[PDB]
């Protein structure tokens, strides 16, 4: 689990950093300035430039996804490797906006031991609000999360 | 033209470099190189590789491709051609199943092109090997430079001494 885990995280970083990466920008700002015959070819450009844009985003939620579901696995299958809730957490949280990951948080992040989010029992408290509370939301998982932490290990 | 002469002189450069090290003067790894003269901003003069026929017109010619005479039974390039430019707007899928499809009954041929040329086995051995220190050498200096555009048309092979030459 910690193998997949790795992987499927190198690959999403790689897709990201090619998202950020200054050569996406210098692509995307030709696009923008030859946009502005000519018409059909400029329509043509800017939809298989969206169609990639979107096949990348649905692979780069893939990655994350099976990322997150894996670091869940390994955390849930043994002790060794604890220092890896670090990059969980950070996956949960610069991706709060999805719902799956926010769904397989409150699926199985639940069964994980609390004293692993000890150590960074700071972020997590840093991040409780109320606007995006819901059934599926990540403020709630959150909260619950805390609580049962705090309810473990109150001291 | 202009642009030509740059990318000869840079070509120029990494000959020398790799003549300097004795690994690569031992396996002869050079560049295959041609004059470039620009004389004006819109045209030009440069030199003609005698002797050289590009790799698409001796692989898919359509009168008589090496791949129409060796393997008669197999897609014509016009038929993968068209095939590919259908699945253009397409799913990533359907254009990835699309390549392995004419993939699979497109068989390449290409090694026969010494077979034919040099009918001595050692003669044959020696364009061979030439030949693939030409196509290592050249795909590296073209990574390193990011050499693009490297398509059927923009490459020559040496019919005499089997090295590719890279123009455009
Ligand atoms: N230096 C050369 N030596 C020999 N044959 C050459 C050379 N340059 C071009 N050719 C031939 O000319 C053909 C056309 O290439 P080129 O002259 O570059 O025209 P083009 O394809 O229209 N390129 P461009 O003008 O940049 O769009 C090639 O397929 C070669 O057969
Ligand atoms: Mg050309």
């Amino acid at each position: 689990f910690l193998s997949l885990a790795r992987f499927s995280d190198t690959q999403y970083q790689r897709i990201e950093n090619y998202m950020k990466s200054s050569e996406f920008e210098n692509k995307q700002a030709l696009l923008k300035r030859a946009k502005e015959r000519y018409t059909v070819k400029v329509q043509r450009e800017l939809e298989l430039d969206e169609l990639a844009l979107r096949a990348l985003k649905e692979d780069r939620k893939r990655f994350l996804c099976k990322a997150v579901e894996n670091y869940i696995n390994c955390l849930l299958s043994g002790e060794e490797h604890d220092m890896w809730v670090f990059r969980l957490c950070s996956l949960w949280l610069e991706n709060s906006g999805v719902s799956e990951v926010n769904g397989m948080m409150k699926r199985d992040g639940m069964k994980i031991p609390t004293y692993k989010f000890l150590p960074l029992m700071y972020q997590l408290a840093a991040r409780m609000g109320t606007k995006m509370m819901g059934g599926l939301g990540f403020h709630e998982v959150l909260n619950n999360l805390i609580s049962r932490i705090s309810m473990d290990h109150p001291h | 033209l202009r642009q030509d002469a740059v990318m000869q002189q840079v070509f120029q450069m990494c000959n020398t470099l790799l003549q300097r090290n004795t690994e690569t003067r031992k396996r002869k790894l050079t560049i295959c190189t041609y004059k470039v003269v620009p004389l004006s901003q819109r045209s030009g003069v440069l030199e003609w590789c005698t002797g050289t026929v590009p790799i698409g017109e001796f692989l898919v010619n359509n009168e008589d491709g090496a791949h129409k005479r060796y393997r008669p039974n197999d897609f014509s390039a016009f038929q993968c051609q068209k095939k590919m430019m259908e699945v253009q707007k397409k799913s990533f899928e359907e254009k990835y199943e699309v390549f392995m499809d004419v993939c699979q009954n497109f068989q390449p041929v290409f090694r026969y092109f010494c077979m034919e040329k040099f009918l001595d086995p050692a003669i044959w051995f020696e364009k061979r090997l030439a030949y693939t220190r030409s196509v290592a050498t050249s795909s590296i200096v073209g990574y390193i430079l990011g050499l693009g555009d490297r398509h059927v048309q923009n490459i020559l092979i040496n019919e005499q001494s089997a090295e590719l030459v890279h123009i455009d």
